[PDB]
RNA sequence: AGCUUUGCGCAGUGGCAGUAUCGUAGCCAAUGAGGUCUAUCCGAGGCGCGAUUAUUGCUAAUU
RNA sequence: ACGAUACAGAGAAGAUUAGCAUGGCCCCUGCGCAAGGAUGACA
RNA sequence: AAGGUAAGUAU
RNA sequence: AAGG
């Protein structure tokens, strides 16, 4: 069950009739699209604080603001309670 | 420079499948997946690479002893009919031409809401059975076309159904009467009083074109379409000769009035008479083009008719071994040929064409052109009586024909 | 997403919603009495106006859909023979379906064309829409023909439209709609209005 | 091999001229593509031939079709791939079934009536 | 998203009908089959959308650009470029107090449209280049309309 | 988003006329037939503001 | 076996076809081992290209101008002549895309003639058939006439009909079929005042049944 | 022997529009994409994502 | 530890500019490729 | 009392 | 370059 390539002139079975026409006619403009894809997401430094540093920055809000979190009432800048 | 080798990678073919790049990658020793290398960076890899570099003797005995005896009495009543004046035979050869040329459209009725492939006439010519295509075959009334006893038929389309020679005149209805072929091989025996198979004939697991009777009635010879036809013996209960001598698939299958001979005839384009007798190949056909869809033994016993794809119907002449006359008959594929059952009175054929025609067998001449129906002609059947014809159609309707 | 932590989210979006809800209102009650404000906060606040009646006025219309119409069969009844009565008692004709040689057809088109373009008088810059708009006025200025075709076929025809966008100007005392109708729907729709 | 649901089954030279005259007809704006086009146009009575694959899984959804031919005596015939089957169409999803619509004065008739007398004496 | 899975059920019950009239899969195989496909294809629209990164502001740029000329900037220039009609009325009389012509929007003006001191006898003519015309897609849809 | 099903959209280029006759009919059934037509006057020559 | 291609598959080859060959052209340009493309000019774009040379040099200019289109379209019919099919070359894509293979069979078809006095219609069918390669043979009768005609099925289907509706007593198809092999040579048109020998002439091909079967049509159509 | 139809290339001349052209080892699709009108009727790509001076190159200036 | 002095000082704006070819669309013309249609011609 | 600092390089 |  081979099919003549109408694009290379080969044959190829039957089975991968709808593959081989879809890759074989790919655009490298697609290959080149791809790598500058992963050249940029790859090469991006983070902007926002990981998760560990966000939940001690939260912690330290928390510790530094008694009037939202805690069980005792202190000032709104004050740690001691 | 590097710009003519990319120039010369362009050029190159390179297998769009993943297994076969890496296989040929694999072939040439480079690594098959280098690190975040996809199908496509592979394929670009590989295109930059290659742009670089004992039953059987009882039942032919049996054969034997009852085709012999009416070999000899065919013998002696063609010398009888020899020794009868020639005005007599000329005057009676007028009077049956006359009537053929008087046959009218007798009657039409629609066997079913589907193509029929075959009708039969019964022995006794007052029953006819219809094969259709919707698995389901009827028996029809002959001097008045009405349905008298359906059958629950087959599943798949229904080939040929053939009575049995001593149906409907020596053995009981409630025996067997009837074989039906099918298109996915099965062959069911009939009743005429049971719509239920009797009994279901295996071993074809690939579709059988035509199944027709010996004329003794206890043979049955089936055609398979894996290059082979077999003989069913009813006393047996067993299939006797699967004979393989055809390239192509075997389509139709007709047996000898004496019982001595049987011939087949197949998609290979050529026929062959086998011997009942003995199993070997007396006589092989050779002539016709494209496959051969009908074969007849006439009754005198030494001709033989085949329709096939070249709008032709070849007589062979068996007392010569050869072709007697190439009949161009129809102007489409041939499917139906038979002859007078009581002697050579004339050739009646079937085609595509959605026509039949009626020749003098000896003369080969045109007498009366069935014309009529709207559908190809599969199939058709002359009454041991001779006066009745019957050819069902692709139009859904079976016509009946006799002298007015 | 974990039950637990769902209903984590829920309470937060409830509580969130409850203060979002009163800092609008409260912002609007500023609004109405003249404290100074600014522009952002106004166009938050008309932002969160704009949420809040959507809101009610889904949950509106959702309640008429489910307790049906709100005025019985007798009320209409009684309305539409006051009306059937006081037209036949000014023998009134009624007015027609616009004919395909119609007199004025070519005026009513001119008048509400002429009447879609002043948005764009003293305009200086055009946006996209607003081009695509304008276009579709100067086309069919140029084939008048084919614009009454066209409306006369949505006006016989034509029983499905699409969205409306609905935005709200800030009238400090209270929200006034203005709603943006198709440029193709809304040459119809003027012409129309105008026969 | 084949179903033999499928017993119209056409040979190589056959499959050749059909899937030729299919992208001809598509050429000239006179096929229909998948089953339910051809089951519109067999009752609309605007169908020369209809042809389908052999490779429908389950065949039982275009084996309606010969049916309704043999109702509107219309010739069909079965081919071996349901994907050269859709190339010829011109679409590169796998068709099943390909009518070729009716149209007066057309270039293909002369084609479409061979492919028809090729058609109707292949069946049996 | 109802009127996609009418279709698609709609669809694979012609099928299953098709299948049953024959007699087949009378277990229900294809049935079967049939819903699974069906439910994966609701699922599918069901899906959530995929994560989708933010674009950022394009950083300021000071660098020269060259850009092409030829027939696209001449019409470009044609179009964007000023006309008479619009470099008339961007210019006002000093001294020449006019008067209001529009209510509705104050200072407003022509300027040196038809006014005294413009230096030009006769009217300025319509500039056909700065015409009103619609999009390529909605004049397709216009077609489509028709 | 919503869909419109009570009340009308005020901002269609009709809209106007639609407010008009429906507030004539809230006239016809404040004012009443009789009232309403000596007010308008007898069709034939209509009485003025 | 061949796959046909989507319109949208040949739109993506012949588009990265171009755009290789444009990519090609752009690197020989900048390698330096093709010179860079001159801009084209004609009339209409002679004083947008070279205004300030046209001043000086008007005449020189639009010589330079015209040599530069004719140069173009010199370039166009020598890229459409060089690549034309010889005249000889065309006979024979003509003489062999009617040149049916007979080796799988040939096709046979009949024809019964009321009259065929007419010399213009014998070199008709005679030129048809030498062109078409429809060996075969006519027979003439008083009524009967045997129109034998073998080859290929384009050729018999177009020679059908050439007498059904080219060329008009009436024209009747007899049996139209196919046989292994051919049994008649190139038109001969032989004269037939009887029937015994043109049957006999019929059997020296070994196809007396296409005049049993002309003969015994005509007869009955005669009696009706 | 001419004539002529369809499709595919290769060029030449000319016209039009730059709110659009592409990319799809992403997904779905004649086993039906998508349906405001004509719905027991229509029949083909759609969507998501990416590229961009709303296709991309050279050339000439200033630099 | 500023400030005084001498110098610069437009202390707030990718202000860019043309030509051609590609690309899209729509014809027309020529040539090639693969198929086909209709018709004319005596001894 | 502010919303009124040119940003510099040198000495 | 000079100043506390």
């Amino acid at each position: 069950e081979y099919l003549v390539s109408p694009i290379t002139g080969e044959k190829i079975p039957a089975s991968k009739m709808q593959e081989h026409m879809r890759i074989g006619l790919l655009d490298p403009r697609w290959l080149e699209q791809r790598d500058r894809s992963i050249r940029e997401k790859q090469s991006d430094d983070e902007v926002y604080a990981p998760g560990l540093d966000i939940e001690s920055s939260l912690k330290q809000l928390a510790e530094r603001r008694t009037d939202i979190f805690g069980v005792e009432e202190t000032a709104i800048g004050k740690k001691i309670g | 420079a590097e710009f003519e080798r990319r120039k010369r990678a362009r050029q190159i073919n390179v297998s769009t499948d993943d297994s076969e790049v890496k296989a040929c990658l694999r072939a040439l020793g480079e690594p098959i997946t280098l690190f975040g290398e996809g199908p496509a960076e592979r394929r670009e890899r590989l295109r930059n690479i290659l742009s670089v570099v004992n039953s059987l003797k009882v039942a032919r005995l049996w054969i034997a002893n009852y085709s012999l005896p009416r070999a000899m009495k065919r013998l002696e009543e063609a010398r009888l009919h020899k020794e009868i004046p020639e005005t007599t035979r000329t005057s009676q050869m007028q009077e049956l031409h006359k009537s053929l040329r008087s046959l009218n459209n007798f009657c039409s009725q629609i066997g079913d809401d589907r193509p029929i492939s075959y009708c039969h006439f019964s022995p006794n010519s007052k029953m006819l059975a219809t094969a259709c295509w919707s698995g389901l075959c009827k028996l029809w009334s002959v001097p008045d076309c009405n349905l008298l006893h359906t059958l629950r038929g087959h599943n798949t389309n229904v080939g040929a159904i053939v009575f049995h020679p001593k149906s409907t005149v020596s053995l009981d209805p409630k025996d067997v009467n009837l074989a039906s072929c099918a298109a996915d091989g099965s062959v069911k025996l009939w009743s005429l009083d049971s719509d239920e198979p009797v009994a279901d004939i295996e071993g074809h697991t690939v579709r059988v074109a035509r199944v027709m009777w010996h004329p003794s009635g206890r043979f049955l010879g089936t055609t398979c379409y894996d290059r082979s036809w077999r003989l069913w013996d009813l006393e047996a209960q067993e299939e006797i000769l699967h004979q393989e001598g055809h390239s192509m698939g075997v389509y139709d299958i007709a047996f000898h009035q004496d019982g001595s001979l049987a011939g087949t005839g197949g998609l290979d384009a050529f026929g062959r008479v086998w011997d009942l007798r003995t199993g070997r190949c007396i006589m092989f056909l050779e002539g016709h083009l494209k496959e051969i869809y009908g074969i007849n033994f006439s009754p005198n016993g030494y001709h033989i008719a085949t329709g096939s794809g070249d709008n032709t119907c070849k007589v062979w002449d068996l007392r010569q071994r050869r072709c007697v006359y190439t009949i161009p008959a129809h102007q489409n594929l041939v499917t139906g040929v038979k002859f007078e059952p009581i002697h050579g009175n004339f050739l009646l054929t079937g085609a595509y064409d959605n026509t039949a025609k009626i020749w003098t067998h000896p003369g080969w001449s045109p007498l009366k052109t069935l014309a009529g129906h709207e559908g190809k002609v599969m199939g058709l059947d002359i009454s041991s009586d001779g006066q009745l014809i019957a050819t069902c159609s692709y139009d859904r309707t079976f016509k009946l024909w006799m002298a007015e | 997403l974990p039950t637990p932590i769902e209903n984590m989210i829920l309470r937060y979006v409830k509580a969130k919603a409850d203060w979002w809800t009163n800092t609008a209102h409260y912002n609007r009650e500023r609004i109405r009495r003249g404290a100074t404000v600014d522009k952002t906060v106004c166009k938050k606040n008309l932002g969160r106006l704009t949420r809040l009646y959507l809101k009610a006025e889904q949950e509106r219309q959702h309640n008429y859909l489910k307790d049906g119409p709100y005025i019985t069969a007798e009320e209409a009844v009684a309305v539409y023979t006051t009306t059937v009565h006081w037209l036949e008692s000014r023998r009134f004709s009624p007015i027609p379906f616009p004919p395909l040689s119609y007199k004025h057809d070519t005026k009513l088109l001119i008048l509400a064309l002429e009447r879609l373009k002043e948005a764009y008088s003293v305009k200086s810059r055009l946006n996209q829409s607003q081009r695509e708009e304008l276009g579709l006025i100067e086309q069919a200025y140029d084939n008048p023909h084919e614009a009454l075709s066209r409306i006369k076929r949505h006006l016989l025809t034509q029983r499905a439209f699409k969205e409306v966008g609905i935005e709200f100007m800030d009238l400090y005392s209270h929200l006034v709609p203005v709603y943006d109708v198709e440029p193709l729907e809304k040459i119809t729709d003027a012409y129309l209005d105008q026969y | 091999d084949v179903n033999p649901k499928a017993y119209p089954l056409a040979d190589a030279h056959l499959t050749k001229k059909l899937l030729d005259l299919v992208q001809q007809s598509c050429n000239y704006k006179q096929l229909r593509k998948g089953a339910n086009e051809a089951t519109k146009t067999l009752n609309r009575g605007i169908s020369e031939f209809i042809v389908m694959a052999a490779d429908a899984e389950p065949l039982e959804i275009i084996l309606h079709l010969p049916l309704l031919c043999e109702d509107k005596n219309v010739p069909y015939v079965f081919v071996r791939s349901k994907q050269a089957l859709g190339r010829a169409c011109g679409v590169s999803r796998p068709v099943i079934a390909c009518s070729v619509t009716i149209k007066e004065g057309s270039q293909l008739k002369q084609q479409i009536q061979s492919i028809q007398q090729s058609i109707e004496r292949l069946l049996v | 998203l109802r009127r996609k899975a009418a279709r698609l059920v709609a669809a694979k019950c012609t099928l299953a009908a098709r299948v049953d009239s024959f007699h087949e899969s009378t277990e229900g195989k294809v049935g079967y089959e049939l819903k699974d496909e069906i439910e994966r294809k609701f699922d599918k629209w069901q899906e959530p959308p995929p994560v989708k990164q933010v674009k950022p502001l394009p950083a300021p740029l000071d660098g020269q650009r060259k850009k092409r000329g030829g027939r696209r900037y001449r019409k470009m220039k044609e179009r964007l470029g000023l006309t008479e009609i619009r470099k008339q009325a961007n210019r006002m009389s000093f001294g020449e107090i006019e008067e209001d012509a529009y209510q509705e929007d104050l200072g407003f003006s022509l300027g040196h449209l038809g006014k005294s001191g413009s230096g030009r006898v006769r009217q300025t003519q319509v500039n056909e280049a700065t015409k009103a015309r619609i999009s390529k897609t909605l004049q397709r849809t216009l077609q489509k309309q028709s | 988003n919503h869909t419109n099903s009570y009340g009308i959209i005020r901002g269609l280029q009709f809209a106007s006329f639609i407010v008009q006759y429906y507030g004539l009919v809230m006239d016809l059934l404040v004012l009443g037939l009789h009232r309403a037509s000596e007010m308008a006057g007898p069709p034939q020559m209509p009485n003025d503001f | 076996l061949g796959v046909y291609l989507t319109k949208k598959e040949q739109k993506k080859l012949r588009r990265q076809t171009r755009r290789e060959a444009q990519k090609e052209l752009q690197e020989k340009v900048r390698l330096g081992l093709m010179p860079p493309p001159e801009p084209k000019v004609r009339i209409s774009n002679l004083m947008r290209v070279l205004g300030t040379e046209a001043v000086q040099d008007p005449t020189k200019v639009e010589a330079h101008v015209r040599a530069q289109m004719a140069k173009r379209q010199k370039a166009h019919e020598e890229a459409n002549a060089a690549r034309k099919l010889t005249a000889e070359q065309r006979k024979v894509k003509k003489i062999k895309k009617l040149k049916e293979d007979i080796s799988q069979g040939v096709h046979i078809s009949v024809y019964r003639v009321r009259n065929l006095s007419n010399p213009a219609k014998k070199f008709k069918i005679e030129a048809n058939a030498g062109q078409l390669y429809l060996t075969g043979v006519v027979v003439l009768h008083k009524d009967v006439n045997v129109v034998v005609v073998e080859g290929g099925p384009k050729a018999q289907k177009k020679f059908k009909r050439l007498m059904l509706h080219r060329i008009k007593n009436k024209c009747v198809l007899v049996w139209e079929g196919t046989a292994k092999d051919r049994s008649f040579g190139e038109m001969k048109f032989k004269q037939c005042p009887t029937e015994n020998m043109a049957r006999e002439h019929f059997k020296k091909h070994g196809a007396e049944h296409y005049w049993d079967l002309a003969l015994s049509e005509s007869v009955l159509e005669s009696t009706d």
